[PDB]
DNA sequence: TACAAGGGA
DNA sequence: TCCC
């Protein structure tokens, strides 16, 4: 449920057709108590959206889909009732190993 | 009423077995005679004929099993259904019923494991990514629910016009499947029986070669699959 | 009927051991020496089974040990047929046609049929791949063994020397042993063996040998051997001397690089008689582009024919005159000598040519196969050469069997239900690689353009490729030694290059170089003092004459081989 | 019914002698038979006389000197010759008392002596033994002939081992799988199917058969006997043998299960194999710090292994293919 | 991973 | 003492 994209977005940031090697953003937001510095950590992973467009249309190869705002909403809707960090620190580490799928986005 | 094939129906499938078979019979049966002394056990030719026949019948009961027929109508993928299995099932229990023996009942259930192809288990390199591995196989194993109802009246009527002796069904939940096969596989790969087994089984399952005269098939080999069809022409001309 | 005898050669000696055989047996022995040119070995006893329908066996399989002339078993074997098809019918056209079908030489390609053919020809180098293979086409699974169980599988002088890899008794008495519990006849020709062997592998079978009653046997004759020194322009006052008579030389190399220079050397020093019609017909060595059949029905000629270790078996030259070889471990010797077939005499003659000791190190491995070889002077054209072999092979390796990456466990566990050789578990069963000839100058632009997967896009099957002519292209390759690669890589249906490290046996290949139709290429104290030496190897590449302490093999080619670092006191 | 004792000396090397209980007796037959755990006795029951149970023996060890012979006072690298024995004088004498064994045997004659048991079928004997203020000479454990060469038989069959050379030195991981509740003919032959001969892994690429749980993960990686324990209750017994300067001694005796890390792996292998199996071996031969991670996050069910090892195995050569991902997330739940 | 320290016939 |  709305993590395979986000999951996308985020391996858009690790996968070696991207010389960029963003390993900062995706280290912080792995490594989240409460909800401050996971949203803060999530804000700085998808602002890096224009960087990976322009790339990814200089390269040839199919500009990455940023995630829709449908499911933008979920991510705040489901985590403000998250008062335990333990039941967040599963989705927080989901997100985590999502981002480090293959995800093949230039052919 | 029940069809095997998606080209062809029960009947005009497993007659074309049974009949190439009844051809195929004076070259193939000593062989399996001469294999079968090894067993322990021994019957004349016409027991063979007729065990044969059993697995002529019974190795395609499995196919109308009411889900997997349904994707086979349709193009709808089967990720790897053994209904060889539950065929086995059926041959184990009621050559129990018939032939009044053990070891032969096991035998012809390995002879229909290894229809259309054989289970593979242990001792891999990474090189089985399609449904040749235990793990699908048990997967299929639990999905499966049961049978056609129509499978028993139409199972009598077989055994009725090939040997017309006694009409008997074995009926299958998905636990007793389960036991049954996991029993026989596994006692199959290990016993003292070491090189027995593979002789003796593979024995059984070359004369199972008539599926390529069943249905319509275009290989360039099969002409030389041909070649050993039929035997040498007993009479001169 | 089993009295008639179709073929020109009346009643043999064995005519009747034939009922020895039946069809409920065991192990069944048959000995004589030189066997090689009238076999006539178990061919009658399935000729007289099929006459009148009623086949008391499925089919037969006649084993070709590591490299022969497999293509002439296979017209020996159609010439047979097509001979029992007379006094029968199918006039004469369509009896050739179906003759020619039902012989297949089953190389390992062509997945479509694992193992068919009324009469086939193999070799152990691909029997042991037919033991586990999968051959599924049409999601059928035909198991290549499963026609080997009912079939008569007859093996032929398989104890003969190779490259340090196949020449292991062991094996072969795992493989009858195995075969004995599945109730089916088994039997074996060979010339010469040890008595050693004739009882592990025969526990109660008795050996019928040579006896001195009905003597009808195919005498030899009077053959004389003797020592000579191993120089080209020795042995040219002794081919001159032949052709002009009208026989034959026959010049037999222990390795591919020899032979590959022997036959240049020697057909342009000569510049006698026609080279295109004559020369340029010589046996099959991972060379030829391929098929091997293009010259090797055109050898029935009384020409020069150049060789190597591949004649030594398979041969039914009429017209045998010199044969010169390199060193061999006597039991390979005795075998190549006894070429001489058809009417005893005809002055056959044999030789070895070996400077000191070079030959050694591709056919002997020194020790005792190359310490004793040269203590081979007596002609044992006789049944008393096994009081011979004892103390030449079997006194110092047989006792310690000493040998390198021998896999039997791999063939116990391995086989108990059903397995599969390209994906082994740790020791891969080093038998042969194929490679694909090809010339592209221009053409390379990555992927190799053609010989594409040829995946669900274009076909539906996505099982599909122009491999059809490959049947008879590909050569007889075995993983020796390859330090670093010479040719274009292949993983699966050609192309996609890649495999720089280490890549594996079996499958793939492509030479692009080595590829052209003319040829393809890139104890005087110690023995007098002690007994029961070591085996294996050592730090040097040599067997160890190990007397009472150290005394290792200073000697062969080992020696000269480490001299390049260490060129001092006297090369040890 | 037989319901054969089974002597009380070590719940090692008991579990040995009642484990190759069941695989003398299937080489004669005994159908219908079980084995029930005492905590260390392992009685069996069984319908077997004791002929059969003594042809089986006589089988089996026949076939274990058959291998033996086939490679060379004779020393073969055998698991009961040279694969396990860590002593080189035990090399020749397991041989030597195997064959006594059976010489006393085919001739319906029962023994008449003891022997000293090695370290290898127990880790809880040795040379010594501390009697009021110190030791005695010699090797105070001894136990009879026939129980020796049966647990030998029954180390041989089933219980794998893995060694590693390394140089001179030596590793030689020793498991074996023990049921606690009940155990039928089956599952003890799914059991045995787990047994894979001459494990002479040796090589310099392969050093990860170090740190004993990743060897084992290893040789898990490609068992595919049966996935029975998902159903039945089984623990695993493993031990260390080292040859550090001709310096043989055992320095591990963790005992922890078996049960969940495979059906981990089983779990995670239902997506495909083409990228599952080369994706265990990239991480265990590249990332060893990361399959460290992964191997204690299996045996732990800490959320932050499994992250760690990706991250691992990404960073060198680990492609991470997405099914594998996705059959982690399940595993999460 | 460098050093030592050991188990037996 | 021999035996790595
Ligand atoms: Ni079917
Ligand atoms: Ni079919």
């Amino acid at each position: 449920g709305w993590i395979r994209n986000i999951g996308r977005y985020l391996s858009y940031l690790v996968d070696d057709t991207f010389e960029e090697y963003a390993y900062d953003v995706v280290d912080g937001i792995a490594k989240a108590r409460t909800q401050e510095e996971l949203l803060e950590g999530v804000y700085k992973a998808l602002r890096l959206a224009p960087k990976l467009k322009k790339k990814a249309e200089s390269k040839g190869c199919p500009p990455p889909r940023i995630p829709s705002p449908e499911d933008i909403e979920a991510l705040e809707e489901k985590v403000e009732q998250l008062s335990n960090p333990k039941d967040l620190r599963k989705l927080a580490v989901s997100l985590a190993l999502w981002a480090f799928a293959s995800w093949n986005n230039c052919p | 009423s029940c069809k095997a094939f998606q080209g062809q129906t029960l009947r005009e499938h497993i007659e074309a077995m049974l009949a190439a078979w009844e051809i195929v019979k004076n070259k193939y049966i000593p062989s399996i005679i001469r294999v079968m002394k090894t067993v322990g056990v021994k019957f004349t030719e016409e027991d063979a004929d007729k065990f044969m026949k059993t697995l002529i019948i019974l190795h395609d009961v499995g196919k109308c099993s009411e889900v997997y027929q349904k994707h086979l109508s349709n193009n709808e993928p089967l990720r790897g259904f053994r209904h060889e299995l539950v065929s086995a099932y059926y041959a184990y229990n009621i050559l129990k019923d018939m032939f009044k023996d053990e070891t032969i009942a096991f035998i012809g259930a390995l002879v229909v494991m290894m229809h259309h192809e054989p289970i593979l288990m242990g001792q891999i390199r990474s090189l089985d990514k399609e449904e040749l591995t235990p793990e699908v196989v048990l997967d299929k194993l639990r999905t499966f629910n049961g049978v056609m109802e129509g499978t028993e009246s139409f199972i009598k009527s077989m055994i009725k016009e090939k040997l017309g002796v006694i009409p008997k069904v074995p009926s299958p939940t998905q636990e007793d499947v389960l036991r049954e096969v996991i029993r026989l596989s596994v006692l199959a790969r290990h016993r003292p029986d070491s090189g027995k087994l593979r002789m003796v089984v593979g024995a059984l399952l070359i004369p199972l070669v008539c599926d390529y005269k069943g249905a319509k098939e275009r290989e360039g080999e099969s002409p030389k699959f041909a070649e050993v069809l039929r035997v040498e022409m007993m009479k001169a001309a | 009927e089993l009295t008639g005898f179709e073929p020109y050669d009346y009643q043999l000696r064995a005519w009747e051991k034939i009922r020895e055989i039946m069809n409920n047996g065991g192990k069944v022995i048959i000995e004589v020496p030189t066997a090689g040119g009238k076999t006539e070995t178990a061919v009658m006893p399935f000729f007289a089974g099929i006459y009148n329908n009623n086949w008391p066996v499925a089919r037969l399989v006649y084993v070709l040990p590591t490299r022969s002339l497999v293509e002439k078993q296979a017209e020996r074997l159609r010439n047979l047929v097509y001979k029992l098809l007379q006094l029968k019918g199918k006039s004469k056209e369509e009896a050739e046609k179906l003759a020619r079908e039902l012989v297949v030489v089953e190389y390992g390609l062509e997945k479509t049929h694992a193992f068919l053919g009324w009469v086939v020809v193999t070799t152990w180098d691909a029997f042991l791949y037919g033991l586990a293979a999968h051959r599924t086409v049409g999601n059928r699974f035909t198991f290549p063994a499963g026609a080997i169980a009912q079939s008569l599988v007859i093996f032929d002088e398989v104890q003969m020397y190779q490259d340090e890899s196949m020449y292991m008794p062991r094996l072969l008495s795992l493989v009858v042993g195995i075969l004995e519990e599945a109730n089916v006849p088994l039997v074996i020709m060979s010339a010469t063996i040890p008595s050693k062997l004739r009882e592990m592998i025969a526990g109660d079978t008795e050996v019928i040998t040579v006896d001195k009653n009905d003597k009808n046997k195919p005498s030899k004759g009077n053959v004389k051997v003797r020592l000579v020194e191993g120089d080209i322009t020795d042995v040219l006052n002794d081919i001159k001397k032949i052709l002009k008579n009208g026989k034959k030389v026959l010049v037999v190399r222990n390795t591919v690089r020899k032979a590959v220079e022997t036959y240049q050397v020697l057909k342009k020093k000569l510049n006698d008689t026609l080279a295109n019609p004559s020369d340029a017909l010589l046996i099959h060595s991972r060379f030829t582009i391929g098929d091997r059949r293009e010259k090797e029905r055109a050898l029935d000629s009384a020409r020069l024919i150049v060789a190597t270790q591949v004649v030594e078996a398979g041969l039914d030259l009429p017209n045998v005159g010199l044969v010169v070889t390199d060193i061999a471990p006597l039991d390979a010797l005795i075998q190549r000598i006894g070429r001489c077939a058809r009417r005893p005499g005809e002055e056959g003659e044999g030789i070895i040519l070996i400077p000191e000791n070079c030959i050694e190190h591709e056919k002997i491995v020194r020790g005792l196969s190359e310490l004793m070889e040269k203590i081979g002077e007596d002609t044992v054209v006789f049944a008393v050469v096994t009081s011979t072999n004892e103390y030449d092979r079997v006194v110092e390796i047989h006792y310690g069997e000493g040998k390198k990456n021998f896999v039997y466990v791999g063939d116990i566990d391995t086989a108990r239900r059903v397995l599969e050789k390209k994906r082994s578990k740790k020791l891969p069963k080093d038998l042969y690689i194929i490679p694909y000839s090809v010339s592209p100058y221009p053409d390379p632009l990555v992927l190799l353009t053609t010989y594409d997967e040829l995946s669900k896009i274009g076909e539906y099957l996505a099982d599909t490729t122009k491999a059809r002519k490959a049947l008879d292209r590909v050569y007889k390759f075995h993983y020796e030694n390859n330090i670093v690669p010479k040719e274009f890589a292949s993983y699966i249906y050609f192309k996609e290059l890649k495999l720089f490290s280490a890549p594996p046996e079996y499958e793939k290949r492509s030479r692009p170089e080595l590829y052209v139709l003319l040829y393809p290429m890139n104890a005087e104290k110690w023995v007098w003092k002690v007994r029961k030496s070591f085996k294996i190897d050592p730090y040097e590449i040599y067997v160890i004459d190990a007397k009472y302490y150290n005394s290792e093999l200073g000697f062969i080619t080992n020696l000269s081989d480490t001299n390049s670092h260490t060129d001092s006191d006297s090369k040890v | 019914f037989n319901e054969f004792k089974t002597p009380q000396i070590d719940p090692i090397f008991d579990l040995y002698v009642a484990y190759g209980y069941v695989v003398s007796l299937i080489r004669g037959g005994a159908k219908e038979a079980t084995l029930i755990p005492h905590g260390a006795s392992y009685l069996i029951q069984t319908d077997v006389s004791n002929e059969e149970f003594r042809h089986g023996l006589v089988d089996a060890l026949s076939s274990m000197l058959s291998l033996h012979i086939a490679l060379a006072k004779l020393v073969s690298d055998a698991d009961f010759s040279a694969g396990a024995n860590i002593n080189n004088v035990y090399w020749d004498s397991v041989p030597r008392n195997l064959e006594k064994l059976m010489k006393d045997l085919e001739k319906k004659r029962s023994v008449k002596g003891t022997a000293t048991i090695p370290i290898t079928l127990m880790p809880s004997a040795g040379k010594y033994m501390l009697k009021h203020f110190g030791v005695q000479g010699g090797n105070p454990i001894k136990v009879d002939l026939l129980n020796y060469a049966l647990a030998w038989v029954g180390f041989h069959y089933y219980t794998p081992y893995i060694k590693y050379a390394k140089g001179d030195t030596t590793w030689i991981h020793i498991y074996q799988i023990a049921p606690v509740e009940e155990v039928d003919m089956i599952s003890i032959l799914s059991l045995k199917d787990l047994k894979m001969h001459l494990p002479h892994y040796y090589e310099s690429n392969l050093d990860f058969l170090i740190n004993r749980r990743l060897a084992l993960l290893y040789h898990l990686l490609h068992s595919e006997a049966l996935e029975l324990f998902t159903e039945k209750e089984f623990v695993i017994h493993s031990y260390t043998l080292e040859r550090s300067g001709n310096n043989q001694a055992i320095r591990s005796f963790e005992e922890e299960e078996i049960g969940k890390l495979m059906d981990f792996l089983w779990k995670l292998k239902r997506r495909d194999f083409y990228h599952a199996i080369k994706f265990i071996d990239d991480l265990l031969k590249k990332a060893t710090e990361g399959a460290l991670a992964l191997i204690d996050a299996i045996m732990n069910e800490r959320l932050e292994g499994f992250y760690t090892a990706l991250k691992l195995g990404k960073k060198a050569g680990v492609v991470s293919s997405r099914e594998i991902v996705a059959a982690l997330e399940d595993i999460i739940c």
